[PDB]
RNA sequence: AGUGGUGGCCACUAUUAUUGGGCCUAAAGCGGCCGUAGCCGGGCCCGUAAGUCCCUGGCGAAAUCCCACGGCUCAACCGUGGG
RNA sequence: CCCGGGUAGUCCUGGCUGUAAAGGAUGCGGGCUAGGUGUCGGGCGAGCUUCGAGCUCGCCCGGUGCCGUAGGGAAGCCGUUAA
């Protein structure tokens, strides 16, 4: 148990299959992450971690 | 989660020690703002909001961007509601119970002899009466203003 | 629930030392747990200590040197002048003029010793031993 | 005191050393008695002390606190057993104290005795009283809590030419602790002696553990055994 | 009458003193092996780490 | 820099311990197997065992007396005796040893060696009745409680059992200065092992 | 030149527990939950200064009580002086 | 007490009665204080996986036993789910 309690959730600068959609994005999320332009699903929220379909380009603290 | 479980489960949840916005953060203070106006409208409440905002638009917290309409407040969605006249006058917390509250007893009123249920009721009506009192406390809400179960169901 | 920091800071010190740990972390931190950690300190019972900018109530460091014996808030702020501070002395500390007790005077958290020559009264707020 | 050495000197011839710590005392790289305390040995010889503290041996001395009779039984009879309490001790602050089991009273004492003399121990006195502050070690240093069974005992310093105000038991103990003055309070059951004596054994024996500054070893004349 | 002032020993890993019939140890240094390394019973029960005032080694 | 080869001291098994772990020992943690085996440091054992090295010698060989209680551990500290001129006590370490006087093999060491602190709680309570330090050879289960120096191993292959009082006699004999070399320790390990008859 | 019996009161007693008690098995946690008054309440800044503390004016009679001196042999008792 | 029968009761609907060795014989909230040890729920990291958390090991959280360092207790015993 630390002093200082630091967050686990990451976020992720993603790029998208199909529209080539930049986008953050949080590493739990609660609901279907859809893209602005192409609409399509990115991250699916599970009990932990949310399942990416797209592709990670580069993580954030 | 004690009050009346009494049950020390902990899946709150952990923020940063961040003071300024990050720096990868793309929108400005004004887009957050048009986002979250342009959510409201929508029918999505504050928390929700929130949600959503980090979800898919990924920023962490508004709470992180200082107010430009006031250098020593950090700026809230609830108030950015309530700079465009789209803040609600009962507050959603509250606002949710009431409702819960309402449908519950429709259940019990078709259910007469469901005794668990009438103790959940019995106990998100001691919630409800304390965040009313605490909101008279404040004056949010006004003074007169008292829950009735018959004013309930209209709203 | 919580109610008083400083108590539960004094017992949290006492009970890591008796076991004898070194850094000890006090995780409900104000200004008046900093005024109190001045006084001993200056005494010598506890080494270094120092502040911790947590983000949400801050967090303070101690390094023990195994001087105390019993470090503990008295609870109900008495509050003392100073002719008569002696019927004090023999409630919380074990010889003539061993150890400290700690009073929030007019001029500020300070030990007791100190106070007897600037004349100052106030309320009882912790002892030490 | 010559006596004494005279007496040191004999059982130096009569006595050989079985334990460890019996040849260094024997050989005589030894001769303060709080060498034995300071390093923490183990004494399970009753030679070893009076080499360095033959002044036990004075009947002054050595007391009896008690003259228990208890009683084993079976089937064809009650068969009793003495067990005697007994104290012995310097009083410039070494004591001892014994239980010895026997058949016989004079059994019961000399092991009772023996025993005690391995139960030595070391007390710092002072003087920490409000009144006194004469810093000579005429009493506790400062007030100490000692616990034993269900009795608990609070040693209290006190001024000069006072006396002990405590129970007979704590009074002798104390006695041939070389302490003269000391406010006593008691909390259980005080007329189980076995147990008040062993709380102010352990009382005494608490003593050491407070942390002491040399402010105070100046302020209250703190000596730590002989003075 | 000569005042023999001993000196009580002191632990290393805590610095509280040696009572008499305390089941305390003394030990050589462990790297630099001539400073003497005191242990006390409460030290000793929960195994505390000690560290040397000459070399600065550290040990159980 | 090792006393002894690495790939030996793995064939030894002296890194493999056991399923379990304590908190007091989580420093001397390599990693956990995909099993739950815990596995020890190597190099954490071999700067112990060089330290103990330093330390047993200072001592005197006959006020030096090692026991064990394992049945892998009983040839081993014999042949650790043997070698360094300690005395040795395998199997059943006798009620009073030490702390009775008048037992027949009264005798009082400084310090005392320990193959297993489940194994022989009867050595080190009379050793803690006299009052000298402690060695102990801890594997990922053993409690740190009185331990002045522990040496991480494996205390159940016998063929580590045998290599590590190996190494710590040559170890004697190099600090005591009666043997200058390595080359000059003849004797192999497989004369401390237990001969499995 | 007192000494005994008895009755009332305090201590003995931390058997009234503020200082300072207990409530698993010895008398002693109500079957459970909710909740008003009351009580106890998070961190930081600013103000006020009611409580809190230091200084100072008026005031709580005499008598009793503590101490020095003096008078009656001394004492008790009385006065002078300080508290 | 054993056996053979047998009414109220035991069952449903509405209401009353407010009870038990309703016992963990342990009132509830917070913080502090060695550890080991299994299962239940959720999450995570690996490996297995006929790819169904389907299966094995470690970690975090919540509840749920046992053993146990110190400590407590008159002891019985409690000992982070504290007495």
């Amino acid at each position: 148990k630390p002093i200082i309690p630091m967050p686990r959730s990451r976020f992720l600068r993603v790029k998208c299959i199909d529209c080539g959609n930049e986008q953050i994005v949080f590493s739990h999320p609660a609901t279907k992450v859809r893209c602005l332009i192409c609409g399509a699903t990115l991250v699916e929220p599970t009990g932990g971690k949310g399942i990416v379909k797209a592709k990670i380009l580069e993580v954030l603290e | 989660a004690r009050m009346h479980a009494r049950k020390r489960g902990k899946s709150g949840s952990k923020r940063p020690p961040r003071t300024a916005p990050p720096i990868w953060v793309e929108y400005t203070v004004e887009e957050i703002e048009n986002l979250v106006v342009k959510l409201r409208k929508e029918g999505y409440s504050t928390a929700m909001i929130g949600t959503i905002l980090r979800d898919q638009y990924g920023i962490p917290s508004v709470k992180l961007f200082k107010d430009p309409d006031n250098p020593n407040r950090n700026l809230t969605i609830t108030r950015i509601l309530e700079k465009h006249g789209l803040a609600p006058e009962i507050p959603e917390d509250l606002m949710f119970l009431i409702r819960r509250a309402v449908n519950l007893r429709k259940h019990l009123e078709q259910h007469p002899k469901d005794l668990h249920s009438m103790r959940g009721l019995q106990l998100i009506e001691s919630k409800i009466r304390r965040l009313v009192k605490y909101y008279k406390r404040k004056g949010k809400l006004p003074k007169n203003w008292r829950y009735d179960p018959e004013t309930a169901k209209l709203l | 629930t919580l109610l008083d920091p400083l108590a539960n800071a004094l017992s949290h010190i006492t009970n890591s030392e008796r076991v004898g740990k070194r850094e000890v972390y006090i995780k409900p931190a104000s200004k008046l747990i900093g005024e109190v950690l001045r006084v001993m300190q200056k005494y010598g019972y506890i080494g270094e200590f120092e502040f911790i900018d947590d983000g949400r109530a801050g967090v303070y460091r101690v390094q023990l040197l195994g001087r105390i014996n019993k470090a503990g808030a008295i609870k109900p702020r008495f509050p003392v002048k100073v002719s008569e501070f002696e019927k004090w002395e023999k409630r919380f500390l074990p010889a003539f003029e061993f150890g400290i007790l700690i009073v929030s005077t007019s001029q500020g958290v300070m030990s007791h010793k100190e106070a007897i020559e600037k004349g100052i009264g106030g309320r009882l707020i912790a002892y030490v031993y | 005191s010559q006596e004494w050495k005279e007496y040191a000197k004999r059982v130096l011839d009569e006595w050989e050393p079985k334990t460890k710590l019996g040849m260094m005392v024997k050989e005589g790289q030894i001769t303060d008695i709080h060498e034995i305390f300071r390093r923490g040995y183990q004494i399970k010889e009753p030679e070893i002390i009076d080499v360095l503290l033959p002044e036990v041996n004075a009947r002054e001395n050595q007391e009896v606190l008690d003259i228990a009779l208890t009683v084993r039984m079976t089937d064809s009879g009650r068969r009793v057993r003495f067990r005697v309490l007994a104290a012995v001790g310097n009083r410039d602050g070494y004591v001892g104290l014994g239980i010895g089991h026997g058949k016989e009273v004079g059994i019961a004492i000399r092991k009772a005795i023996n025993y005690a003399k391995l139960n030595i121990i070391e007390i710092k006195r002072g003087c920490g009283s409000w009144e006194c502050r004469c810093r000579r070690p005429h009493s506790v240093p400062f007030a100490v809590e000692g616990k034993e069974g269900s009795v608990r005992v609070r040693l209290i310093p006190g001024p000069r030419g006072l006396g002990l105000v405590i129970g007979d038991v704590g009074k002798k103990i104390l006695r041939l602790a070389g302490v003269q003055d000391v406010w006593s309070q008691t909390f259980g059951e005080t007329r189980t002696t076995v147990n008040f004596a062993k709380a102010v054994f352990n009382a005494l024996y608490n003593t050491n553990r407070v942390a002491i500054s040399p402010e105070m070893i100046e302020r209250y004349g703190i000596v730590v055994g002989r003075a | 009458m000569v005042e023999m002032k001993f000196e009580i020993p002191v632990c290393t890993s805590c610095g509280r003193e040696i009572t008499p019939r305390e089941h305390a140890t003394h030990f050589i240094c462990p790297n630099c092996g001539e400073a003497v390394i005191w242990r006390c019973e409460s030290c000793r029960v929960l195994a505390k780490p000690y560290k040397c005032p000459n070399c600065g080694w550290e040990g159980p | 820099e090792y006393l002894v080869p690495l790939d030996q001291y793995l064939a030894a098994g002296v890194h493999i311990g056991t399923q379990q772990k304590t908190k007091d020992m989580k420093k001397f943690i390599y990693r956990v197997r995909q099993d739950g085996l815990y596995v020890l440091d190597v190099r954490k054992t071999d700067e112990r065992l060089k330290v103990a090295g330093k330390f047993l010698a200072k001592f005197e060989p006959q006020s030096i007396l090692a026991v064990s209680v394992r049945l892998y551990g009983q040839k081993p500290v014999k042949k650790f005796g043997e070698v360094t001129g300690a005395r040795a006590i395998p199997g059943r370490f006798l009620p009073g040893t030490m702390t009775n006087p008048a037992v027949k093999n009264f005798f009082e060491p400084d310090v005392l060696i320990v193959t297993d602190p489940r194994a022989d709680h009867q050595a080190m309570r009379e050793a803690v009745e006299i009052g000298i330090p402690i060695v102990a050879l801890v594997d990922t289960e053993n409690l740190l409680s009185y331990v002045d120096l522990a040496i991480p191993t494996n205390n159940k292959g016998r063929k580590a059992l045998a290599l590590i009082y190996w190494i710590l006699a040559r170890e004697i004999l190099y600090n005591r200065g009666e043997i200058q070399s390595r080359e000059d320790f003849k004797i192999p390990v497989e004369e401390f092992e237990m001969k499995i008859v």
